[PDB]
């Protein structure tokens, strides 16, 4: 993958014949190749896809996953298992097989995080690769002069190709052939400008030139020929794909705040360890002990639960999500969202209904309204002019809907109908007040229609005329107000023509502003009735060249039509200028309803006022007045096409209320790019393929379900299956949830390290017994605390979440020091404090006094001293001793236990009292009570003393730890009481997480 | 960052902080940490109030005695040649340090000690586990009981001419009334010999059945000339009511011992509160390997 190579400029044969390319290629231009020599030149080049780059083996990311943090130094506690084993087998007989065991199952938990994880990624893989739905397609293949249609990877070099409107390019392609034949280069141009390719040349560069088709484009419109000039990566997408592919994604910000507290566990991890073994030499320790210490002080820093539950918690979330309508593709999106301040969304279909209805129409200088009622119980709106006919005709003909079969029963208004929404408002009106539109449409026939172009911006056909006398033809069309204004010279007033004079136009800009003030969406209809004489009644007007007189046509009126808007709407907005998202109303729609559409839902806030606004309530010119004055401010399409970049970033950076209007979906990505390089994370919702470079490239692609494409979907990171815009306020509450309970958690398992930290440390400085052995440990980190950890998740809000502005990502972190002062540092030391006291009873009541415990330990773990004189003078044996050293660990386990419950009832909430949120939480209940069964399981059954090594306890030693969690519960109750009543003091700044 | 965060000469901060906010935080760690302590203290001091000086409540987990000796052996192995006197001092060195306590210098008077029967005879009571009477009378053991294992004659007690001692000892129990097996007609083969009711039997004998043709003859040396323990020096008062206290002691003498090839003796008690356990190897018998190899 020579990148210098790839650097360079493309360079192109282009510059040619068609004689001299058949050659090169071995080809015939009536005939193409021969299926023979076409499945040798399919085995000689290789298949036309994107050949597989450095791809990850099933076996490769298997092993990765078994290299990472946690595991390498569980495997280095297996290593230290084995070589304590190696050590005891070479200098004694008889080696217990406790320690071989320990290391197996060390890395069989190694090896299952594993596979845990990597099931739970390939899950969310499969669902993704379930994406695309509908059907393929392949290419258009002529050999031995007939045409197939083959898998596009089978195309090779030399043969024949045929495209028409509406396909894709299958790979690089010179034209031979062209009628008509139109493509979008926006993958290389960067422009949906439709460029026509022609059989001839015309630039010395190959991007420029009309004559070659590039792969990544489609066929707009009309249909070509063309000889394969290059297939699969050496197309033009082929150098973009195999080379800006590798290009990697990133690391999610979740990832990177795991990545911070691994850091820190880690330099408390090899602090406490490199020094304590350099102190067990420096006191005369011997290699079978130092390991062992060594082994003891790597488990209890090491949280070997952790982001396992982790794991967890996000997939209970996303399930929650895949519940409320939202659903996420990539499990760490649920975070972007509340990590969101810019939105970029759209009108139709997310702030409306899309359910639609026609409202006003103009014509004959006067605004006409009609009835928009569902039972119909209202005013007509005199259906006695000539015009109003006019405009039926129009609107009845050019239009492509049709009401479903099968509705010949249902009213006129609750009807199916298969098509659009514009099409079907107007349908449905010219069905209600000018009778059966099929037979309107049979009346006359179509003879050639140009759809709606996304370009042209209009949709027109030419019909024959029913007029009995007038054996003429019929030309109709609708589109955007003013692309039709500009496409006529005469106006049907009541019947009669008349010219265009500014009078009528200026009443025409004013009837344009009163629909589009009034937050409806106008179009504009006209007509023109073709001179029979130059256009015989057999002459065939086909769509390819100018065969209709696109200007002097004859307008005949406005129609207006009212989408309305939804309930959480007016609601939505107001909560994203509560929390501090910017929106943009980005709209294919017309910025005069976009003013009437943005006061009614918020983006212009009842009070802010634009330039025109300020110019209008002080009768001055525009260009008088500082743009400074005016806090919103409407952006027109082609003032955006005529843009530069800095332009636009001083446009967002000094306007807190931007809507674009007459903007081609285009541009959006143009905003997007704006809007990111500021330094704020960016959402966007879309539908279509134009959409994909900015869901991509946008922190968080928001795609509509319903009315959305495959390749839209598929592309995005977000899907909606309602196509509500409430829905993304939901998707950020849920997101903002589900941190502060991460918080509540890792506090939680932290708390009861320093409990299993402090034994270690006093049986090296104090010389006592080990209070607390390794099993023990694993038992507590993996056991009991588990379940409530997990309970934490499903804690609800304290205030409102809705109402705070977005985290900063350079300051507010997951794990800061106030939770390291308050784990570590306070609830941790009285927990250790708890267990130490109930240890120290326990050897009390058995005869060891607490001052004959310090310095006993070189004797009281030597194997071979039967008689250890203790505080009354008994001899002890052994074994004696060691069954009470297990019982103490057994009564210090349950000791964390104990000190866990008041954890877990003061981590419930971080600032609101007990008393107030309530324990309504079922499942932190349920994590009490087993939490508290399986420590009495674990110590009354039989036979746990050849296993765990636990032996029961006397009903007594129960009751050790009970004033510890109470006085921790009463401690930490007065913490959250201190920063409710001083906001911003000491409290607050050193123990508010 | 790696300087900044260490130390700014604007904001005249030390690892983040000025000195107020490291004092504040000083001072409430020095407060907190000093209560926690302080809570502590008074818990443990409760502690040191609840229980009895006299008596340990819980005396269950030392119900069964134990039965150790006084060599120290690493692993229950006494390996060393006759020729190098560098081999079996490491025993002789226990063992007199275990003959040193039952010194006559140190039983001398009629306090605290008190002359016992030269006979085993039975229990004595000076009655409850109480202050009332001042420090209780333990029994006289002298060391010449103890005939050819003593450190009075020969100093090294055997080792020197390959036939070592071995001095076995009861683990002190408080209020535990030692009792022996009755005459009926089950008792073990060995112990219908000498029945003397007030001893309590101590008798060794070889692990495999091979082994005991190569093992020789165990003398027993003891009070009275029996191979056991005499109930008279029970009950154990304990420390607190009965310091200078001496407990029995019983000398094995291995004669006959074949030379090179390690031997497995075990020795066993015999009685009614005497249990064994399959995983305690020192509860009322014991384990010894012995190879004198020359
Ligand atoms: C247990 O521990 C004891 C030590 O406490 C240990 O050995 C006993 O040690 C003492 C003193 O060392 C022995 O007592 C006497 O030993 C005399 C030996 O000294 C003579 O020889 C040396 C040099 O060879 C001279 O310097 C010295 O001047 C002496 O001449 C011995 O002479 C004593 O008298 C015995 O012998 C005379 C005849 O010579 C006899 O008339 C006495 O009646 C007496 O008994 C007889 O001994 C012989 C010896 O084999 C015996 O065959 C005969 O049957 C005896 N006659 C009887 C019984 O009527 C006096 O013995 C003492 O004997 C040592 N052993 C014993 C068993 O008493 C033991 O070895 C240790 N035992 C074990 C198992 O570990
Ligand atoms: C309990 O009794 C122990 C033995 O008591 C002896 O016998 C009893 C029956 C009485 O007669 C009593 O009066 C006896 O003393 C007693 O231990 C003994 O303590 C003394 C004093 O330290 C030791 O004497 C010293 O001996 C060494 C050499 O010892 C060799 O033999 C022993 C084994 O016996 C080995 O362990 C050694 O390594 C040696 O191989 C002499 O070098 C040393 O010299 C000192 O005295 C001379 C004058 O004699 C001076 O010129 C020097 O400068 C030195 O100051 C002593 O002679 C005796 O060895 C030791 N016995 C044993 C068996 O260890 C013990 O202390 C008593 N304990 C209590 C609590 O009462
Ligand atoms: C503990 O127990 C033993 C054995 O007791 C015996 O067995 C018990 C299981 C139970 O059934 C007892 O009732 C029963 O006696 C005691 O030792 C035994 O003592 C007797 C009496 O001396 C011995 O019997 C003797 O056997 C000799 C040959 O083996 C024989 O020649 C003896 O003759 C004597 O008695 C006859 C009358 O029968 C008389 O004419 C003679 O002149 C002479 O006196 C006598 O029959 C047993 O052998 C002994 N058993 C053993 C194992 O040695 C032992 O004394 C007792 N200890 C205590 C402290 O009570
Ligand atoms: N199917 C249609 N046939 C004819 N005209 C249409 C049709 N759909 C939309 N139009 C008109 O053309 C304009 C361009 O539509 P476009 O899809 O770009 O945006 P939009 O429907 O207004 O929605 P959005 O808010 O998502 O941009 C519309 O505002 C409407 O005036
Ligand atoms: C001590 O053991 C020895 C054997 O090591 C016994 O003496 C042997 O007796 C046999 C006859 O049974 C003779 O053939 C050997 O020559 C003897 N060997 C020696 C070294 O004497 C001896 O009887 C045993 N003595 C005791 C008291 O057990
Ligand atoms: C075994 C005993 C004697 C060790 C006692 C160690 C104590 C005093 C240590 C353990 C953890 C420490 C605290 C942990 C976290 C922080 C937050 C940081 O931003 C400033 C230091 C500060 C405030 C530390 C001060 C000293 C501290 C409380
Ligand atoms: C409100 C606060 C200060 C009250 C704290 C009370 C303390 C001092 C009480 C609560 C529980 C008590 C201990 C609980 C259990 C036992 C074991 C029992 O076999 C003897 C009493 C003993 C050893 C108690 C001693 C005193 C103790 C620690
Ligand atoms: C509410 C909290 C902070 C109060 C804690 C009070 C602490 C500091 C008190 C309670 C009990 C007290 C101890 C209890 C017993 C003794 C033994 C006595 O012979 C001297 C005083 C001494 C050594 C006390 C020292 C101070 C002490 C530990
Ligand atoms: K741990
Ligand atoms: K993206
Ligand atoms: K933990």
């Amino acid at each position: 993958d020579l990148d210098e190579l790839k650097k360079e400029v493309s360079m192109d044969d282009h510059k040619l014949s068609l004689d001299e390319l058949h050659n090169k290629y071995g080809t015939d231009l009536t005939r193409g190749l021969t299926n023979a020599r076409a499945k040798e030149i399919l085995a000689r080049d290789g298949p036309n896809s994107l050949t597989p780059p450095p791809t990850t083996p099933e076996w490769i990311k298997f092993c990765r996953q078994l290299f990472g943090g946690f595991s390498i130094l569980l495997w280095i506690g297996a290593i230290l298992c084995f070589l304590a084993y190696g050590i005891q087998a070479a200098t004694e007989d008889e080696p217990a097989n406790d320690n071989l065991y320990l290391g197996v199952v060390l890395s069989t938990v190694v090896i299952v995080t594993g596979c845990f994880s990597y099931y739970q990624e390939a899950k969310s893989s499969r669902i993704m690769d379930s994406f695309k739905n509908m059907v393929p397609q392949q290419a258009l293949v002529i050999r031995d002069g007939e045409k197939s249609t083959i898998n596009a990877e089978f195309v090779v070099a030399g043969d024949l190709v045929e495209v028409k409107g509406g396909d894709r390019i299958p790979a690089d392609l010179r034209i031979i052939s062209a009628h008509g034949c139109k493509v979008d280069n926006s993958s290389l141009t960067g422009e949906s400008e439709p460029q026509t390719r022609s059989p001839e040349f015309s630039s010395e560069n190959p991007l420029e030139t009309r004559n070659i088709a590039f792969f990544s484009t489609n066929c707009v419109e009309g249909t070509a020929r063309g000889v394969v000039v290059y297939t699969g990566d050496r197309t033009v997408m082929g150098r973009i794909a195999t080379l800006a592919s590798g290009l990697e994604v990133g690391r999610t910000p979740i990832a990177i705040e795991i990545e911070h507290f691994i850091h820190i566990i880690t330099g408390v991890a090899v602090f406490l360890g490199v020094s304590f073994f350099i102190l067990s030499l420096i006191l005369g320790y011997s290699w079978l002990e130092a390991v062992i210490f060594l082994i003891g002080i790597i488990v209890a820093n090491v949280p070997e639960g952790l982001l396992a539950t982790v794991t967890v918690c996000l997939t209970l979330t996303a399930k929650r999500m895949a519940r409320k309508n939202c659903l996420v593709k990539n499990l760490e999106a649920v975070e972007t969202l509340g990590s969101t301040s810019t939105i970029c969304s759209d009108k139709t279909g997310t702030l409306t209904q899309n359910r639609m209805t026609v409202a006003h129409m103009w014509f004959d200088n006067q605004i006409h309204e009609a009835d928009t009622t569902e039972n119909q119980s209202g005013a007509a709106f005199d259906k006695t002019s000539a015009t109003w006919s006019a405009l039926s005709r129009i609107a009845a003909l050019c239009n492509r809907a049709v009401f479903q079969a099968g509705q010949d029963n249902v009213p006129i208004l609750k009807r199916s109908v298969a098509g659009d929404a514009s099409e079907s408002a107007l349908l449905k009106c010219i069905e209600l007040c000018c009778g059966s539109v099929q037979g309107m449409r049979d009346r006359n026939p179509k003879i050639v229609e140009i759809p709606f172009n996304s370009t042209n911006k209009y949709q027109l056909s030419i019909h024959e005329n029913e007029k009995s006398s007038e054996s003429r033809y019929l030309l109709v069309m609708k589109g955007a107000p003013e692309r039709i204004l500009d496409r006529c010279s005469t106006i049907l007033l009541n019947g009669a023509e008349e010219p265009l004079k500014e009078d009528m136009k200026e009443a025409f800009q004013n009837a344009y502003l009163e629909l589009g003030g009034l937050g409806e969406r106008v179009l504009g209809f006209c007509h023109f009735a073709l001179p029979e004489d130059k256009y015989n009644e057999g002459y065939p007007f086909d769509a390819d060249e100018p065969n209709f007189p696109t200007t002097d046509l004859c307008f005949v009126g406005l129609m207006a039509m009212i989408d309305p808007p939804r309930a959480a709407v007016p609601d939505a907005v107001g909560k994203c200028r509560s929390a501090g998202i910017k929106v943009i109303m980005v709209t294919g729609d017309h910025p005069i309803t976009a003013k009437a559409i943005a006061k009614g839902v918020g983006i212009i806030s009842e009070g802010n006022e634009t330039i025109e606004d300020i110019a209008a309530r002080l009768n001055i010119p525009i260009g008088q007045v500082n743009p400074r004055d005016a806090k919103a401010c409407v952006v027109h399409g082609s003032d955006l096409k005529d843009l530069s970049t800095e332009v636009l970033d001083d446009i967002l950076h000094y306007h807190t209320e931007i809507v674009f209007a007459r903007t081609s979906p285009q541009q959006k990505l143009i905003i997007v790019e704006g809007c990111q390089r500021q330094g704020a994370i960016v959402a966007v919702t879309g539908d279509g393929v134009n959409d994909s470079p900015a869901l991509k490239k946008a922190d968080i692609g928001v795609a509509m379900g319903i009315s959305g494409s495959d390749v839209s979907k598929q592309a995005a990171d977000m899907i909606l299956l309602d196509d509500n815009f409430a829905s993304i306020v939901t998707g950020v509450e849920e997101g903002r949830l589900i941190f502060d309970n991460l918080k509540k958690s890792i506090a939680y398992t932290l708390t009861s390290n320093i409990p299993e930290i402090t034994p270690f440390l006093v049986f090296i400085i104090g010389n006592v017994p080990l209070p607390l052995g390794t099993v023990t440990i694993l038992c507590i980190d993996l056991g009991t605390d588990m379940v409530p950890a997990i309970s934490l998740a499903y804690e609800q809000a304290e205030s409102d979440i809705m109402k705070r502005q977005p985290r900063n990502p350079k300051t507010d972190k997951l794990v800061n020091e106030r939770l390291i002062s308050m784990a570590y540092g306070q609830i941790g030391m009285i927990q250790a404090l708890g267990g130490f006291f109930s240890y120290f009873v326990i050897l009390a009541e058995n005869g060891f006094l607490p001052m004959d415990l310090i310095g006993k330990r070189v004797r009281w773990d030597d194997r071979w001293i039967s008689d250890v004189e203790d505080s009354f003078g008994q001899q002890w044996t052994y074994e004696q001793r060691k069954i009470v050293e297990f019982t103490c660990h057994t009564s210090f386990f349950i000791s964390i236990v104990v000190v866990q419950w008041a954890d877990l009832i003061i981590c419930k909430t971080r600032r609101n009292s007990i008393f107030q949120q309530g324990m309504k939480n079922k499942i932190l209940i349920f994590g009490l009570f087993e939490e508290t069964a399986l420590a009495a399981f674990l110590s009354y059954c039989p036979g746990t003393d050849v296993a765990l090594r636990m032996y029961p306890l006397k009903p007594s030693w129960w009751f050790c730890a009970f004033p510890y969690s109470l006085i921790i519960f009463l401690y930490d109750e007065m913490r959250r009481f201190i920063i409710r009543r001083s906001p911003g003091g000491w409290v607050e700044q050193e123990t508010y997480y | 960052g790696w300087k900044k965060f260490l130390w700014d000469s604007e904001k005249k901060e030390f690892l983040g902080r000025t000195g107020s906010s490291w004092f504040k935080i000083f001072l409430f760690y020095l407060i907190f940490y000093g209560c926690l302590a302080g809570i502590f203290i008074g818990t443990i001091q409760v502690l040191l109030l609840t229980l009895s000086d006299f008596e340990p409540k819980y005396q269950d987990r030392v119900a069964p005695p134990g039965l150790s000796h006084a060599p120290y052996a690493i692993k229950t192995e006494i390996s060393f040649s006759i020729s190098n006197p560098k081999s079996y001092e490491s025993f002789v060195k226990s063992m007199h340090k275990l003959m040193d306590l039952y010194n006559e210098s140190s039983q001398a008077g009629n306090s605290p000690f008190e002359d016992c029967s030269d006979t085993p005879a039975d229990y004595i009571k000076r009655g409850d586990l109480d202050d009332s009477q001042g420090q209780k009378k333990a029994c006289r053991f002298s060391r010449m009981w103890l005939k050819n294992c003593s450190g009075l004659d020969d100093t090294t007690y055997g080792y020197a001419e390959g036939k070592p001692c071995v001095v076995a000892k009861l683990n002190r129990i408080i209020g535990f009334y030692p009792k022996p097996l009755k005459n009926t007609t089950d008792l073990p083969e060995e112990l219908q010999a000498n029945y003397n009711q007030y001893v309590l039997p101590l008798r060794c004998a070889a692990k495999r059945e091979e082994d005991r043709e190569k093992i020789g003859s165990i003398e027993y040396f003891g009070l009275g000339g029996y191979a056991g323990f005499p109930l008279q020096y029970y009950p154990y008062y304990g420390k607190r009511l009965q310091k200078k206290y001496l407990q029995p002691l019983l000398a094995i003498q291995f004669t006959n011992l074949t030379q090179n090839m390690e031997l497995r003796i075990e020795c066993k008690v015999y009685g009614e509160n005497i249990d064994y356990s399959e995983k305690d190897r020192f509860r009322g018998r014991f384990e010894v390997k012995i190879e004198v190899k020359s």
